[PDB]
């Protein structure tokens, strides 16, 4: 099946460069083309723009030209996104589309965040319980966007709620990962969260223990 | 030599590729049309329908479906949907309901041999089918009603 | 550069509801049109496209119709799961324009919040700052005031909140309410609060704890 996998996303510095890559599978290359549709957050989508992998044509939207580059290569089946002189404007969710489908085949999307603030690895705190019970960890101070919360390697997806990072006062972002889980479950059952966070290539299992003093 | 977009012996031949309304291709050295995967037309504006799709009761938007018209169905889209609901009938055309050897009428619901499926004729009389579920008692001495009942 | 206007912003509707988001193209467009739905935190997924061809595995209850310049998308029995953003597009030109939105909100009966408070840990205390977490878990609807109370003293622009998306299933939202403080600030008081406030609740429900006690 047809497959768009987006990578090279992360933190840049204002005016600085980045590249990204669109890995495509599951169909002839040759034949279509890609196109590269950007998502600032809180805002809609905006057509960066597309490529012809037969030929090599280009084309771009006004807000992106000059600065934006777009290349490709059909022996590794992968269109590029070269980035320059970048803006804050800049900073949204980059997506790859397959061209000649009326837009039906989208990736997954990587997250370009233009800023001059250093990457921080979160700490991980545990939120311990006191019928029904309830947990957390508490992932906090770091920068930047995303971190993946998980909880029993995989194995707990009942009950579980992942808060939306907030960013706070130092500039540096903050959540929590919640489970409902049964009070009699507590102590038999054991409760880890998997948090990860790849900016800063930090993975912590903080094993979450109601303590007595 | 060429400009962008110019192609051939004298640049003469124009080609800007394109995956819109108007049409989804590249373009090639000698400044003709390469449609895209599952594109079709000299503009390549037009869909390839699912291998098989019928002409004139099947159409195409995006490679490579095939989508049916009212009163038509199947993945090839060349089969009528008969008339609801329709029992012992078949379709040529849609919303359709021909009987065989033996139903009526309309659904072929409707029994043309009433008297060999049912024997509705009580009390030694005869039956004798005269059309869609409808038939006739011929009753013997004391006996009267539509089944020879009372 | 065609524009695309969508109407209304934002709606709430009820399980079972006629929903119909409208878009305008700023030029004409014939049916060159698409609409799509955005899960936050997904890539958006084609619905509707040719403005009234229904995409495949698309439930039947989403439907298109328009031509030229006035597009309508239409949810004919919504569903828990239909909560996102929609987006109607023009590809009448290849530089693709997208409408600015449309966020649907799942109507539903009024459910009360399970309130739990969580203390900082020793861990984040040994790290020298003081988190006082507190949940209000699977409630309708989203409107909830959170006060924080330090030994009955108000807190102010010292708390942050973040809510979840609805649920797929019964259309609730989670709350979290992070009270920040120094280990300094945290050791100066006893009794933390976490006032809440929801339709749900006939009367506001407090969570509290002393500072070391468990």
């Amino acid at each position: 099946e047809v497959q768009l996998v987006e990578s090279g996303g992360g933190l840049v510095q204002p005016g600085g460069s980045l590249r990204l890559s669109c890995a495509a599978s599951g169909f002839t290359f040759s034949n279509y083309g890609i196109h590269w549709v950007r998502q600032a957050p809180g805002k809609g989508l905006e057509w960066v723009g597309w490529i012809t992998p037969d030929g090599g044509y280009t084309d771009y939207a006004d807000s992106v030209k000059g600065r934006f580059t777009i290349s490709a290569d059909t022996s590794k089946n992968t269109a590029y996104l070269q980035m320059n002189s970048l803006r804050a404007e800049d900073t949204a969710v980059y997506y790859c589309a397959r061209a000649g489908t009326l837009f039906a085949y989208w990736g997954q999307g990587t997250l370009v965040t233009v800023s001059s603030a250093s990457t921080k690895g979160p700490s991980v705190f545990p939120l311990a319980p006191s019928g029904t019970a309830a947990l957390g960890c508490l992932v906090k101070d770091y920068f930047p966007e995303p971190v993946t919360v998980s909880w029993n390697s995989g194995a707990l997806t009942s009950g579980v709620h992942t808060f939306p990072a907030v960013l706070q006062s130092s500039g540096l972002y903050s959540l929590s990962s919640v489970v409902t889980v049964p009070s009699s479950s507590l102590g038999t059952q054991t409760y880890i969260c998997n948090v990860n966070h790849k900016p800063s290539n930090t993975k912590v299992d903080k094993k979450v223990e109601p303590k007595s003093c | 030599t060429c400009d962008d977009y110019y192609y051939g012996f004298g640049c003469n031949k124009f080609c800007r590729p394109r995956d819109d309304f108007f049409g989804h291709y590249a373009c090639d050295q000698n400044g003709n049309k390469t449609c895209m995967e599952g594109w079709m037309g000299p503009e390549c504006n037009r869909a390839i329908c699912r291998q098989g799709c019928s002409p004139k009761h099947g159409s195409c938007k995006l490679p490579g479906d095939c989508r049916c018209q009212y009163g038509w169905q199947g993945l090839y889209c060349d089969k009528c949907i008969p008339h609801p609901g329709c029992v012992h009938g078949i379709c040529n055309e849609p919303w359709q309901c021909l009987c065989e050897t033996n139903w009526g009428g309309q659904l072929c619901d409707k029994d043309l041999n009433y008297c060999g499926t049912h024997q509705p004729c009580l009390n030694g009389g005869t039956c004798s089918n005269t059309g869609p579920d409808k038939y006739q008692c011929s009753c013997p001495e004391g006996y009267s009603g539509p089944n020879c009942e009372i | 550069d065609i524009q695309m206007t969508q109407s209304p912003s934002s709606l709430s509707a009820s399980v079972g509801d006629r929903v119909t988001i409208t878009c305008r193209a700023s030029q004409d467009v014939s049916t060159a049109v698409a609409w799509y739905q955005q899960k936050p935190g997904k890539a958006p997924k084609l619905l509707i496209y040719s403005a009234s061809f229904l995409y495949s595995g698309v439930p039947s209850r989403f439907s298109g119709s328009g031509s030229g310049t006035d597009f309508t998308l239409t949810i004919s029995s919504l569903q828990p799961e239909d909560f996102a953003t929609y987006y109607c597009q023009q590809y009448y030109t290849t530089a693709t324009t997208f409408g600015q939105g449309t966020k649907v909100e799942i109507k539903r009966t009024v459910a009360a919040p399970s309130v739990f408070i969580f203390p900082p840990s020793d861990e984040q205390l040994k790290s020298g700052t003081a988190s006082v977490v507190c949940l209000l878990n699977n409630f309708y609807p989203r409107e909830a005031k959170v006060q924080w109370k330090v030994d009955n003293a108000l807190q102010s622009g010292n708390s942050q909140e973040s809510v979840t998306e609805q649920d797929s299933k019964d259309s609730t939202y989670s709350l979290s309410s992070t009270l920040t403080l120094s280990k300094a600030d945290y050791e100066k008081h006893k009794v933390y609060a976490c006032e809440v406030t929801h339709q749900g609740l006939s009367s506001p429900v407090t969570k509290s704890f002393n500072r070391g006690e468990c």
